[PDB]
Parts: C-alpha cells; structure tokens; sequence
C-alpha cells in the first residue's frame, strides 16, 4: 500500500486549503460587490419599463440592455458554481475512514458540504424539469434560454406573420391584454434578477462565516492521540 | 424483538432468548463427549492446536473435583472453570458435614441450582457452557450433562460442541450393538475414536487428545488422567480404525 | 414502549403480562397430568416422553417427593421446576422444626402460592414459569390435592388436569363426575383407581400407553412413592381387558 | 399513552402519580362486592365465579377474620389480598395486642392495614 | 438501519454466542505497543518495546515484577495491568508465607483467568483491556503463558502481542527448533528475542532508551534490564 | 455517536470515550508550565480572573504537598482539591511510618492509583465515585534517589515524567516552543525567564504579575512560591532582553 | 454444499479487487485529465458563440463543432458509468451472510455503494422522466438527444418550412427574440457542459479518497476469531 | 384443521428449494452469458451508425439490425422477471406465522426479496406513467414500443405531410437538426441497452451471492427447539 | 346495549370465517389453474404476432383473438377483487376495542390486511391517474380499455384521412416505423398479461399461506383469560 498512500497525497495537494481560502477571500470582496452591482443594474432596468408605453414597434427587436443584464448574471452565477466546486473538492477528498466512532468532525465536514450545496442549487437555478422542493428558487442561471422562450411565444401572437397573396398578416392580434404582458415580460424578468442576487448575497455571507469558523475541523476531521494506550 | 435483550424476561410465548443464544455460543466450542462403561465413566475432549509454539501435555481441559468425579465442558472456558469452582466448594463443604463422599446425583442439582440461578436476575449473563460429567459413589457410576438453562439428566453417553451429532449417531450405535454396558478397558479406545471421527469440521486444524476416566476396577473408584501407554494404545486403536 | 418488560408496571389495564407471558411457559413441557382423588388414596396421571435413545430413563421425571406424605407434580421446565421442588422440599423440613408435626398439602401450597407473589411483587426476581400440583393423604383431610401457578394462585382440587390439554382431559372428568354425583372416586385401593385413570386419560388423547410411556405416583395413609417402572405396566394389563 | 404513568415516583404534569391509577383499575374490574352499617351490626360480602366446578371453592376464602371483632372483604387481585391478610393479622399483634394486652379498635387497624398499602407505592 | 443492539453491556449475549465488549476490548490491546516472550529448558525472556510522548517525557515501561521468580509485561491500558499483576503479587505472598512454597505459574494462570472471569458475567462493570505474557521458573523448569481479557490463558514456547506484533510471532514460529534448545546459555536467548522483535518495527529501530528486557530460570532469580544496561543487545 | 456515554464502554476500536472528553476537560484551564533543571525545578502558571474585585491568591493554581514536593494544576478545580487533600496526607502518613521523604514518583504513583477508582455498577470491589476527575497535575519534586524529577498526572490513570512540560489552554503552542527551547544545561534563573518568556508568548493579556504566578523547589529550601516584587521584576528583566536580541 | 461454494468462489475470482483498483488508477490520471480537457474545449466554444451574430444562415445547419464536444462527453460519461459498474461489481458479490450483528463493515460497504450509484446517476444525467430530486443534475449523458430536438423545434419555427408558386416564405418570423433563442440553445448546451464536468471531476475525486481509505473493509467486511470459545 | 395443513403442504411441494436453485444455477452460466452478449451486439450496432451518413432514404424505412437487438433484449428481460417471480413464490410461501419475537429469520426473508424486487423494477423497467423514484433505471422491456413511438413522431415530420385534391400541398423538412435526431435517437436506443444491460449484469450476479448465502434462513426461518420447557 | 350487541352479532354472522376460507380454497384449486391458463393463452398469442408481416389490411380491423384474451383476464380480475373483499369484509368487522395494550394479535390482523391489499391494488391494476409508487404495477384490469385507445390513436395516422373513387387517397403516414408500432402494440398488451398473470399468481399463493397460518388469530386478536384477578 506505498501506492495507495501516494494517490490520496497528490489528491489533497492539488487541493489545499489555501486553494479553498482563496476562494473565501474573492467572494469577501470583488464577487460581493459585483452582485450588489448587478442588483441595481436591473433595479434601474426595472424602473425604465415601469415609465414606458409599449407598441407594435417593441415587438420587433429584443431591448439589447436587459440581455445585458440577464448576460452579466449568468456569467456571475457561472463563476461562483465553479468556486464552489473548488471548495467542495477541498473536503470531498478529506473525509475520513468510514467509522462508527469519532465522528464529530465528520459532522462538521457534511454539515458544511450541505451549505454549500444549498448554494450551488440557487445560481444552478430551477431549471425546467424539477426538484421535489419545486422551483421556490428565483431564477436560473438560464435566465437567458428562458426569458427569449417566454417573449419568443408572445411576439409570435402580437406580430403576426405572412406569406403571399391575400394578405401579409397571418397571424394576429387584438388582445390589448397581450400587449401588456409583452411589457411585463420585460418587466418581471428584470424583477427576478433583483431578488436573485439579494438572495445570492445572504447565502454567499453565509458561507464564508460557516467555512471561516469550522475550518479547522474541515481539514483535520479527527486528530489521532493515543495517550491511554501503550 | 426487544426481548432477546434482558436475561429475566419472558417473550410473549413464554421464552428466553438470552439463554437461548447461551447455547448458541456453546454449539460451537471445541466437541466433549461422555461415556459411561459399566462401573465407572470415560471422558474425552478435543484440544485445538492453532499454531506450532503451543506446550503439549500442557493446558488441560479436564478437572477433577474432590477426587472421584471427572468433569469436562464446551462454550466459554472461563465460564467453565467457574462454574467448577464452585462445585468444588459445594461438594467440599458436603464432605465436611456427611463425611461420605458426595453422590454423583446430588452434586447435579447442585449446579443445576446454581446455573439455574444466572437465568432469574436481569443483572447477570447465562453460564455459556454445556458440561459433561460424572463419576463413581455407591451406587456405582452415573455420567450427567448440564446445559445452559441449568436443565439436565442422566445419559448412556453424550456430547456437546460443535461436532455433537456425528459423536450422536456414532455414539447411540455403540449402544445398539452392546446393550448391556461396554467396556471399561475397550470404552478408552472407543471414545478417542469419537472424537476423531468429530473432528472432521476442524480438519485444517491439527489437534490434540485429551483422555480422562474413573472405574471402580481400573481407577478403583478414583478419577485419574489416561496418560502414558494405555493413551498411546486406545490413539492408533483409533487411528487405525479411521482408515 | 415496554410494559410487558418489566414485572412489576401495570398495563393501562391492570394487567402485568410478565407475569402473564410466564404461563405460557409453562405449556411447553408439551407433557399432560389429570389427578384423582381414592377414598383413602391419590394418584396423579403424567406422560413420561424419552425423545433420545441416549438420556437412560430413570433420571426423567417430573414427579418429586417433597416428604414421606406429600408428592407432587410439576408442569414446566425441569429447571424452574427442580428449584421449586427444593424451596418447598425444604420448607417441610423447617416447619416439621418449628411445630412439632408433618405439614399439611394445603398448607404447604400456601407458603408457595405466597412465596411466588412476594417472589412476585417485590420484584426480586422473575416469576418460575410452571404449575404445581401438590398431593397427599391429610390426617384431617385424606384425599387432598392443591395447586399453585406462577401468578401466585391455588386451590383445591377434586381432581383436576394441567398440560396442552386442559379441557380434555377435564370435561372428559366433569361429565364422569357429573353422574357419580359425588366428588371422588369410590374403591377399596389405589391400584384399581390408578387403573381409572390411565383408562380415564386414553379416552380423551386418543393412544395407547406402555410401561415407559406414562408415570404415576400415588398417596397412602402417610406413605407417598412413585409407580415402579415395570410394576406401571401391570395395572396397564389388568385394565386392557376389563373394557 | 401518556410518558408519566410508569413510575412510582413520577408526576404528571397535573399532579397525578400515574402507576396507582392502573393499579386502582384492577380493582375497579375484580369482582362485585359491598358492606352495609346497621344500627346493631354490619355486614360485608361478596360473589364467587367458577373457574369449573371441577374445584372445591370451599378452600379459599374471601371474606376474612383479622380479629375476633373485625372482618374484610374485598375485589380486585386475588393473590394480593390473600398475603396483605397474614401480614394485617400480625401487624395486629405486634403493632397492638403485644402492647396493650388487648386487641385493636376499627379505625387503627385500617389504618395499620393502609400503613401496609403505603409501601406499596413510596419506592420504585 | 445497521445497528448491533448486542455490543451494550458484557452482559449479553448476540444472538450468535458472542460477548462484543470483550471483543472491543482485545482491540485495544491489538492498539498498545509490541512485547515478545520466548524459553528455553533453563530460562525464560520478555523483551518489550517501550513507547512514549515527546522527545521530553519518558517511556512508559511495561515489565513487572511479581517474585523472585516470576513476572509479566503487558500490552494495553497500563492500569488494568498495575491491578492485575498486583492481584497476583499477592497471590505467590500467600502461598509464600502460609505454605512456604514458590507458587507454581500455571497456577497463577488460572488465578488470572478466574479473576478477569468476573468481569465478562456481571453488570455494571468492563472487561480488562490488557494482556500478559508471564513468564516464571518453578519444579518444573521454564514457563511461558499469554493470558486475554477474555480469562483465556495459553502456555505457550514463545510469542508476542500488540501492534505488528504479527512479525515476530512469524519469526518466533520458525526459529524454535532453534532457541527451544538454547540451555545454560542466557545471552544466546535474548540475542534471539531481540531478533524477533525487530521483525516488528515499522518507525525506528530499539535504542537503549526505549528497550526492556528481563529473564528468569534455574539460576537467575526475575531480574530486569533497563537502558544503559541492554546495550550490548541494540 | 453512541459509544460515548458510559465511563465503563468500550467502542468497537476499544476505545473510552468518556475518558477522553475528562481530559478535553483540562484544555480549559489556564496553562501551567514546568521545567526541570539540574539546579532545581520550576513551576509557572497564568492566573486569568475575570475580575478586578478578586483576591488572586484566592486562586490556588500552584500548591505545596510537602516540603519537598509542590505542584501546579489544571482543570476542574472542585476536582483538584479533593487530589491536593489525598496528595498531603498520602505524603504525611509515609512520613509517619519511615520516618522519611516520600520519593516523588511514589507520591505521584499514589494520587494516580486514586484516578483509578472511577465506576459504578457492582462487578465484585467497590470504589465509590462515578467519573474521571477532570484535571491534570504538574507535580514537582525531589528526593535523594533520582533529583530534581517532573511529572504529568492524567484522569486516565497514568503518568510520564517530563523534562518540561505545559498543561491547559495553550499546552499546544507551549508544548511547541518547550520543545525548541529546554537543554540540560538550564540555570534556574535560565528556566524562569524562559517559563515567564512562554507564558507571555501564547497567553493573551499583558503579563503581569497579577495574572502569572510563579513558584519553585530545591534541595534547599524546598517549596516556594515567588513572590509578587520578584516574579514582577523577574518580568521586566524579561522583556527588556527582547529589545535588542 | 460443496457445489455452492463453488458459484460464489468464481465470482469473486472473476472480478477481485484488483479489477476495482485498476479502475481507480485510470480516474487517477487519464480519465481526470480528459474531463479537465473537455472541460475548456466547450468553454472556448461557448466564448465563440459569444462573440458571433446569428442570421438565417445558421438556422440552415447544424455546427458541427459543437456536435463535436457534445458527442466527446457522451462518450466519456458512458465510459465511467462502465468503469463504475465494475467497481460496484466486485463489492455486491461480497455482502456477507444477513445478520443482525458484526455488521462494521457491511456498513462501510453500503456507505461507498451509496457513493458510487450517486455517481453513476451523475454521469447517467437526468433524462425525460423524472426521479422524486428533479433534474438539479446538470446535463445527462444523451446531451446530443436533447439537444437537437431543442434546436430542432426552434429551426422550424424560423426557417418555417413550407411549399411553392408565387414565394419558399410559409411561415418564418419576425420575433426578433426567437433568432437570439436559436443563438443561447448553442451557447447554453455548452455551458452545460462546462458545469457537469466540473461537479464531475469533483465526484470522482471523493470516490477515488472514498475508496483508497475504506477498501480493506470493503472486500474483508467481517474478520472472523473465535479465541474466546473452544 | 387437518386439510388446512395440507393445502400448505402441497403449495410449498410445487415450488421448493430445487426450483429456485435450479434459477440460481441458469443465471451463474447461461442468462449471464447471454446479456455479457446482448451488450456488445449493440456496441458494434452503435459503432455502426456513429460512421454513417443520414439522408431521406434512411427515413424511409426502420433498421432491421436494430430491431433484432432490442427485441433479443425484451426476450431476455421477460425471461429474468419469470425466472425471479419463481424465486420469490418459494419465498413468500415459507413466511412464519406473524409474531413480535424470533424474527431474525424473517428478516432475512424480507430482505432478500427486497433485493429480488428491486431486480424486477430493473427489468420490468421505466414504462411511461411514473414511480416516485421516477425513471432513473435505464430502460424498460418495452423498449420496442418506445423506440418506434420516438422515430415514428420524427419520420412524419422529415417525411412528410401532404394531404390531397389538385389545387394547393403541405411540406418538405428543412430544419438540418430534425435530420441529425433520426440519428441520435437509432444511435441512444443502442447505447441505452448497452448501460442496461451493464448493471443488468451487476444485479444478477448479486443476487446469486446474496442468495447462496442466506439460502439456509430463506427456507427454514425459525428453527423450534424447546429444550428448557418440559 | 343489548341492541347494539345484536347489530355487531349479525354483523359476524354474515361474514363467518367459512365465507373467507371458501375463498382461500376456491383460489387453491379453480383460480389458480385459470391464470396459468390465461399465461399460455396470451403466449402463443404473442407468438403469433411475432411471425406475422403487418400490411395496411391490419389496420383495418381489430384482431378478435386478442380481445379475446383481455377480456378473459379483466373477467378474472374482476372476480379476485370481489374474493378479496370478502376475506376483508371477514376480518375488518372482527378488529377489537381499540385498547394500548393486548395487541399482538390486531398486529395479525393489520398485517394480512395489508398483503390483502396489495392484492388488490395489483389486480385493480393502475389506472390512468397516480398513486405516488407510480404504475410499477403490470397493467390494471382495464387493459381493454387502454389497449383499443393506443390502437386507435395509431389507425387514425395510418389511416389518416379516407374518401372514396378508385385512382387517388388522404392519409399518410408513410413512416414505416408508425406501421411496425401498429404491430408491437398488440404483441406488447399480449407480453403485459403473461407478466401481470405471473406475479399474480406468487401473490396468490402468498395470500393463501399468510392466511392458513395466521387465521386463528385473525378471527381471535384478544384470548380474555381473568386468572389472576378474583
């Protein structure tokens, strides 16, 4: 077992606790503040659409600045997922011999391994095919794939559409209803991303309290002493 | 079940699983038999050698009490030391008052009422050992097997331990085909060949034959070790009929 | 969640199924015994089942003689019963002492249904898991027959039975008394009652018995012994034609 | 089921030793019996069930003497109350008669009776 | 799911036979230090492996005296031990001073066994966690025995036990054509112990500072050698 | 999870949970440094009060058994009153029957063989007292047959004997330095600047000699504890060598 | 009973624990450093799609280099799942006799089995049908699957399909939105890829730790010694 | 209640230890054999259509090769499933009289069949109306019935649907990703019987351990023996 | 309460255990040789499909034979369920005061209660609407009706469409998949009967050994038995 003793060492030292810590120290500043900034740059977004009249002239073009922001998010989600894994890689490999005993860091280490993964479940987002929580968790991180689908299916019905002889239109569309929604679509989808990074910060908080405290146990999860026998 | 935990309590049926498992923990310790010739008794128990640093001769399994009853047991050995301890006082003190030494019958009950015992109070664990034992008194030999539970009788011979049955059906034979007592001399032989024939299910583990006996004509109503010539003799009268 | 552990917690309903749950234990002996009551006799009826060509017979009883006047029977487990034989067998011995004359079968049922109830209440044990039946011949009271259950219970009895089949071997006897009238059996001497009951007990199992198949015991003018092996199988021949 | 009724020693919530309850039902299921004061006498009494008539109910009492004065009766366990009398009539000696040269009036004996009863429950 | 409501108490019994905190006891001698015991017909050897904490504290010692001639080492939790070997010092002083005869050491074996009995058919209480090698010479020469919390005491011709002890038990079972007949000669038998004790170490080698040894036989009363003495042996 | 609540228990890799948690116990005390010297053995600790109002000598964490032999302690201090009572009269009676000194080991073999009478059930003995007392001792002595020695007493049941050694909250970086420190050729004034150097180092508050005490025994004058002028200017003397070097 | 024994000796000789080690050797290096390398394979490709502005064009073909990474991943998902099957292999055919005691080790055993089948659901993705957690798994292993017939439906609602005489028009857009749709559907299925294999390096880290540590126990689950009774 | 024995007696005559050792035995040889062969026949068959080109041609008729696998497959699911039911009646016939004590046997009963039923899950497969655990398990035995409902609904929309009278048409499938799902889909039903029939593989052979151990407790539960009451 | 002793009276006197055990011996002898033979009627049924070419022809009416089959088994389902419902009715009016004590044998009774039940959800079969374990179970008892609703869904697209003249006709479906689906979906139904029959049959025979074991205490839960009390 001079092998076997090697994988486990290159494992854990391609995966130290500095790389873990780093990753504490980002969101701590820079992925913090970015999500607080996020959080009024569709707050703002949000308020434009609030004082707007929609027409037949919206329907024909995407509003560029909310894929800004819907773009801006899902890269911001991207990342974090990514430095969580990294955490989750620095514990993974960590836990200890399975026993029935001398478990009381173990708990630590899975205790913490759950917050972390109750994290990756926001940015991962809901989805469309679901959790039997459901989908209580704002937006994904599909923000994009799912707002273009939502609009997508209503500029269909307000527009119309053609082909020839007899007439252009084809398809389309009193409901003065319909034309509503076309702005609250914008609307709402500039709404979920406020809430979502609000969220994100108090889980991201979290985490770095909960790992900055029992982080001595997440490495050391049993600390051998047979000072009995002998 | 919650009732195969304590030692005192009943299941709904009216059992007692913590004896139970005693014997469960008894059917597994080496093999012991016990045969009873026509004045006096023979016993016979299988020692197992696990490794080669290992004394012969030494490390005995077969106790005397007082100095006319043979005495041998399978499951726990501390348990079964124990459990002679005291049957040497009891009988001891017996002797003390009655001056005649004590009756193999009575000595029974004794145990039995001891080892009977360890079944009522919750606060104490079940003997884990079934005993095989007997001896010559004045009215001649009698060779009695307690279990466990503390119950016991009289038997023509028996065993106990993991190889039991085969030393059963090979022992209820001898009965058959002699219905009138064995042999004193002869019963020896026989018996270190029942414990070979048993020790088949420890094959892969080279043993040790240990020899015991008490007759009013070859021990002279003592109980006394078959050890020297005679111990060589009844071995090949065994390891010959084992081919 | 365990009311039935413990000996000494009441159910909801008053009940101690510890001490319930101690009966059934005492069905599992899987051995049946009626006994009736002679005109200056008592016998008492059990089955003597040997389930091994190797346990020689003589030691396989559940019959004891407490003193030269009482016998008794007991319907459990040779180990709890063999205890209660002792504390009772030597409770005779003790009052004999202390008053000056042979203690009576009612009497001494007493001090066990008593003793099974502190035995019982005070929690300083389990309860034994069998049934006693005491006979005798009373010099104020001839034909007397009690018995004791582990609940701490007694009474007399004209004759009764205990074992697998209680009803049996009882309705069998209640329709029998139930024309005599009276509330014993009528004859001279014991042989011939023994003779009624065999014959009064193969009527409600439905098999014949031979001389290692049964065992009876019965009680004189103070002389209480056990039905010799051999002599059991005479009575058995006398009644096998007088049908 | 309530977690305070299996303990002599326990308190219910209320106030109520739990294990007495259980024990007093027993009682409130054995069989039917009464007592009645007069003006010149008192009477006590109580049925009789057969468990078969195959046994001699004439072997085992139910209405008792203590003393030559005093008599009981009862309904619930029958084991108990044959024992709680043996003890009742001693304690009727050694606790009286050998004290003061004569026999006990009513009231105490119950009372010494009860004194019995009361260790029962006092004492896991 | 996946309990074992048998391992509670030594008073129970799983439903196979089995007494669990016995078992978990033994492992914790499995867990102590190494120390082997060999004889011959004139002699008999404990050698042991002495462990400790820093460079700063000492090494917990592990050979006992009980006679002139007899003794033990242990393998374990150290005061089971101090209990058990004391129990016995009392033994030999009552067959010492009643009967004026040296208590002979399979004896003292079925004391141990008897004594540590107890412990495994009561509540309440926990079996020893340790185990003895003894060693002793009385009427009949040499003697070796290796007593278990369970009361199992074996006598054996050699033997070792404690973490890798494994190794030199190996060794010893080869090499006893060898030593069994090493007589009148001491300096040969513990040469040989010591050998076979090293098949067992793994982090250093015995230094005069964690190496004790001890002998006993025909004319050479429990004595025991400590440090700056067992040099000529590293 | 389940094996550790009963002080009698073994887990299934043979270990005594309970045991182990008693000396955890110990961690909470304050620390307690001691070195020994061929010119006698030293005996430091950090007082930590959490008033002003206090009386700190009203807090005996160093203490005389005899003569010859003190100690220091940590951990429950209930608990250590009852070893520091058993340790003076098992000292005094000996003095009694051999009309002589106790040899230090002896006197630390009898208040361990003390620890050793935990448990409650009814296997056979008696020994009245539930539990492992929890703390530790640091037991410094000297006797004509092995000089100036140290000790550790543990709840266990055993003992080592140490060169140097610190017990209590920062026995982990103390025990670190003490490593890296002691040599044979220690003057006593050298271990007391050292002992004082250490505590100062992996203690918390200023060090004062309100919240540090200091004590001492030799062939000499036996056991004494340094008084407040002395450990005070034992300090300054200290502190002052770390300007330069 | 001799018969018996037989069956399950060539069991456990067909697949010993060298067969599972060999395995965990390969996730040691080959198979860790083909997950790393399709993790940017598909990052870079998500950075393309990024930069590029969609026309009529590409709704008229399939990128074949997304095909590319896309099918990389099935295969290597079909691989471990493979390799993990082996592994599992060789410790079910171990489970010892069914007691209700000395089971130390046969919880172990159940512990890593546990692992490995929350693996192999991993790489196994989640699928169309759904188990009582949802899809919270990132992308399966039929990515390709889904992904056209995502692509698929969207192709059709553009390019729109049709007849002749007269204009091959029929019915496209003009939904602005539902071109941009056709843009994030190749953007996020590679992102999808992104995600998955990091979790994935992560889960087979643990495993490799998980196994080195316990594998003692996991073929030895019970270690028999009567030294006791005799 | 002397004819109420002998229904029991008869029932456990008709299936006894001999049937389902008989079943144990079939598995160690043949049906393992025959899935370790079923398995390759679809990886070469995947192998195939991963090196070929799909045009029109190949929508106008379904694949013979592939038909002959996924029906050699459902053949030998239905056979297992019977083959295990034959097992469990050996079982479920031998369970005790209900009681609250001496059930270490009957546990091991009900244990094994668990192990049984969770093989027959397995085999009987997903379906289409779903279990709380969803359709994690490959696929069913109805894989037939799926694959051609899958290629059937693509097949009308590449082929076409033209309705008739001479004056007006219906279309002709442009979207080039309908084309590549003809494909994919002939290419995951091979891939999806190559994963279920691997950990098919899996379960069968722990099974068979599962059952030659516990053999002894399946068929004598409890085992009478009143040696204290007499 | 001497009418309201009657009512329970009468109750008991309906459904005496002679009503259940007439059930358990018919289910003995005549019910379970009919489900064998409803095995076999359904196998060579599927036999036959397998060796047939399917044309349009077959589209054009429904094979008798089959719905020969369905029908033979919803009519055994059919009766079962009633047969069960009787042993039920049996057992439910003999369930005793609720009391916290003396339940040893109402366990009994709630225990074969519950096998009973399983009985019959199988038989009931699943439905078209969820129970959370999903439709694991083979096909309910109204196969007739889910059968000729997935057949004609399919002969409506083959059919499709139907005016006549003979030289020109409607529709379509040339898919060649949709015509081969025609023909699985009648050796499918015909596979999921010989499979529903099979299990039945183990849970029978199941059902009549839990009952000629138990059925003392299912008529007697609680032994009144006052010995001790006087």
């Amino acid at each position: 077992p001079p092998k076997r003793a090697a994988l486990i060492q290159n494992l854990r030292d391609s995966y130290t606790e500095t790389s873990s810590f780093a990753v504490i120290e980002e969101w701590a500043a820079g992925t913090l503040q970015e999500i607080e900034g996020i959080a009024k740059a569709a707050a703002e977004a949000h308020g434009v659409i609030r004082n707007s009249t929609y027409g037949r002239a919206q329907a024909e073009k995407s509003p560029e600045q909310l894929l800004g922001v819907l773009q801006r998010y899902q890269d911001l989600c991207h990342n974090v997922y990514c430095q969580a894994e990294t955490i989750r890689t620095v514990i993974a490999i960590r836990i200890p011999e399975h026993k029935e005993e001398d478990n009381l860091g173990v708990a630590v280490q899975h205790a913490v391994l759950k917050i972390i993964d109750e994290l990756e479940i926001k940015t991962l987002g809901s989805g469309e095919k679901s959790g039997s929580g459901g989908a209580p968790t704002p937006i994904g991180m599909y923000a994009l794939r799912e707002y273009l689908s939502a609009r997508s299916t209503v500029e269909d019905k307000l527009l119309g559409v053609d082909a020839e002889s007899g007439k252009t239109k084809g398809g389309g569309s009193q409901s003065p209803s319909l034309l509503l929604e076309l702005r609250q679509i914008d609307a709402d989808f500039m709404l979920k991303v406020e809430l979502a990074t609000t969220h994100l910060s108090t889980m991201v908080r979290a985490v770095i309290n909960a790992y900055l405290l029992n982080w001595k146990k997440l490495i050391q999860p049993r600390t051998g002493s047979d000072h009995m026998v002998s | 079940t919650g009732y195969d935990l304590s030692n005192s309590v009943f299941s709904p049926d009216g059992r007692n699983f913590q004896v139970e498992y005693a014997v469960k923990a008894v059917e597994n310790g080496t093999t012991s038999i016990g045969i009873k010739c026509n004045d006096g008794v023979v016993f016979a128990v299988e020692k197992l050698i696990t490794s080669k640093l290992l004394v012969p001769q030494k490390n005995v399994k077969i106790q005397v009490v007082d100095r006319h009853i043979g005495c041998v047991y399978s499951g726990l050995i501390p348990d079964g030391r124990h459990l002679v301890n005291r049957g040497r006082e009891e009988a001891a003190s017996f002797k003390k008052l009655y001056k005649t030494p004590i009756p193999i019958p009575a000595f029974a009950d004794r145990l039995g009422q001891y080892v009977q015992a360890h079944t009522l109070y919750n606060s104490v664990r079940p003997f884990g050992v079934s005993t095989i034992f007997g001896g010559v008194d004045k009215n001649g030999a009698h060779l009695y097997m307690l279990e466990p539970s503390g119950s016991y009788w009289g038997y023509k011979g028996a065993a106990t331990g993991k190889g039991r049955q085969s030393a059963k059906a090979e022992l209820e034979k001898l009965v058959d085909h002699h219905p009138e007592g064995l042999s004193a001399r002869e019963a020896v032989k026989q018996a270190a060949k029942i414990i070979y024939l048993a020790h088949e299910d420890n094959k892969e583990k080279d043993f040790e034959l240990e020899i015991s006996w008490c007759s009013l004509s070859e021990t002279n109503g003592l109980h006394k070790f078959v050890k020297g010539d005679l111990l060589q003799e009844a071995i090949d009268f065994a390891q010959k009929e084992i081919n | 969640a365990g009311y039935d552990r413990h000996i000494t917690i009441f159910s909801p309903e008053g009940r101690l199924y510890q001490v319930e749950y101690a009966f059934k234990a005492t069905n599992q002996t899987n051995i049946n015994s009626l006994a009736v009551r002679g005109k200056d006799c008592t016998v008492v009826i059990s089955q003597k089942k040997v389930p091994d060509k190797l346990l020689d017979p003589t030691t396989v009883s559940y019959i004891f003689c407490i003193s030269r006047t009482i016998g008794m029977v007991v319907n459990g487990p040779i180990p709890d019963a063999r205890n209660a034989a002792l504390r009772a067998k030597a409770e005779a011995a003790e009052f004999r002492y202390k008053y000056g004359y042979d203690m009576p079968c009612d009497v001494l049922a007493k001090r066990m249904a008593n003793l099974s109830q502190i035995y019982t209440q005070r929690a300083y044990m389990r309860p034994l898991g069998v049934i006693l039946t005491f006979v005798s011949v009373d010099e104020e009271l001839g034909p007397s027959i009690y018995k004791t259950d582990p609940a701490g219970y007694y009474v007399g009895y004209k004759a009764t039975a205990t074992g697998p089949k209680q009803q049996e071997i009882t309705t069998n006897l209640e329709n029998h008394f139930k024309k005599s009238k009276i509330d014993h059996i009528n004859e001279e001497s014991w042989e011939k009652v023994v003779e009624f009951a065999i014959t009064h007990m193969i009527d409600a199992l439905g098999t014949e018995f031979s001389k290692n198949d049964l065992e009876v015991g019965v009680a004189t003018k103070d002389k209480f012994f056990t039905l010799s092996a051999e002599n059991i199988e005479e009575r058995l021949v006398a009644i096998a034609e007088q049908d | 089921t309530d977690r305070y009724s299996f303990s002599l020693t326990t308190f219910s919530p209320s106030g109520k030793l739990g294990q007495i309850d259980y024990a007093l039902t027993a009682v409130k299921q054995g069989v039917t019996s009464l007592g009645i004061k007069a003006t010149n006498g008192v009477v006590i009494a109580t049925e009789k069930k057969s468990s078969s008539p195959l046994a001699m109910s004439e072997t085992l009492s139910k209405v008792s003497l203590l003393t030559p004065d005093i008599g009981a009766v009862y309904s619930g366990m029958g084991p108990d109350y044959r024992v709680l009398v043996d003890k009742s009539r001693k304690v009727a000696h050694t606790s009286y008669k050998r004290i003061y040269g004569e026999y006990p009036p009513t009231k105490l004996l119950v009372s010494e009776v009860a004194k019995i009863m009361q260790e029962a429950t006092q004492s896991g | 799911m996946f309990r074992n409501n048998y391992d509670g108490d030594t008073v129970t019994f799983s439903p196979t036979g089995r007494l669990f905190q016995v078992e978990y006891a033994l492992e914790a001698i499995k867990q102590g230090s190494v120390t082997v015991g060999l004889r011959s017909n004139t002699h008999a050897v404990l050698v042991a492996l002495k462990r400790n904490a820093d460079e700063l504290s000492s090494y917990q010692k592990k050979i006992i005296k009980c006679d002139e001639h007899m003794g033990l080492s242990l393998a374990g939790l150290a005061p089971d031990a101090r209990v058990l070997s004391n129990y016995l010092r009392q033994q030999c002083n009552y067959s010492s001073l009643v009967f004026n005869r040296k208590l002979a050491v399979e004896r003292a074996g079925h004391l141990l066994c008897d004594k540590a009995q107890k412990n495994t058919q009561s509540y309440g209480g926990r079996p020893y966690g340790v185990g003895l090698l003894i060693i002793g010479y009385d009427k009949s020469g040499a003697h070796l025995l290796e007593f278990q919390p369970s009361g199992n005491v074996t006598e054996l011709y050699g033997t070792a036990i404690g973490a890798r002890s494994q190794g030199a038990k190996t060794y010893l079972e080869r090499t006893l054509d060898t030593f069994i007949k090493i007589d009148g000669n001491p300096d040969e038998l513990i040469k040989a112990g010591v050998e076979a004790i090293s098949q067992s170490l793994r982090d250093e080698s015995l230094t005069v500072d964690n190496l004790s040894i001890a002998i006993v036989g025909k004319d050479t009363p429990f004595t025991i050698y400590d440090g700056e003495a067992v040099a000529k042996y590293i | 999870s389940e094996y550790d609540r009963g002080v009698s228990t073994f887990s299934p890799e043979g270990r005594l949970f309970q045991v182990e948690y008693s000396l955890e116990a110990i961690k909470l005390g304050s620390t307690a440094i001691g070195i020994a010297t061929k010119e006698g053995v030293v005996l430091g600790v950090e007082k930590r009060a959490t008033s002003p109002l206090l009386e700190s000598d009203s807090i005996e964490k160093i203490v005389e058994i005899d003569r010859h032999i003190g100690c220091a302690m940590s951990g429950l201090t209930a608990d250590a009153r009852s070893m520091i009572e058993h340790a003076r009269t098992a000292a005094v009676t000996h003095n009694l029957y051999y009309d002589e000194d106790i040899n230090v080991e002896s006197l630390t073999q009898s208040v361990c063989d003390l620890a050793l009478r935990f448990g409650e059930g009814a296997s056979g003995e008696e020994r009245l007292m539930s539990r492992p007392f929890g703390v530790a001792l640091l037991i410094a002595g000297h006797d004509a047959d092995d000089g100036y020695q140290l000790f550790h007493a543990e709840p266990s049941g055993t003992f080592y004997r140490y060169n140097a050694k610190a017990i209590g909250s920062g026995s982990e970086g103390a025990q670190a330095e003490l490593l890296n420190e002691w040599h044979s050729s220690l003057t006593l004034k050298e271990a007391e600047l050292l002992v004082l150097k250490i505590l100062k180092q992996v203690m918390e508050e200023k060090l004062d000699e309100n919240n540090a005490q200091l004590s001492c025994i030799t062939k000499q004058d036996g056991f004494k504890i340094y008084d407040n002028e002395k450990t005070a200017e034992l300090i300054k003397e200290l502190k002052e060598k770390e300007a330069a070097e």
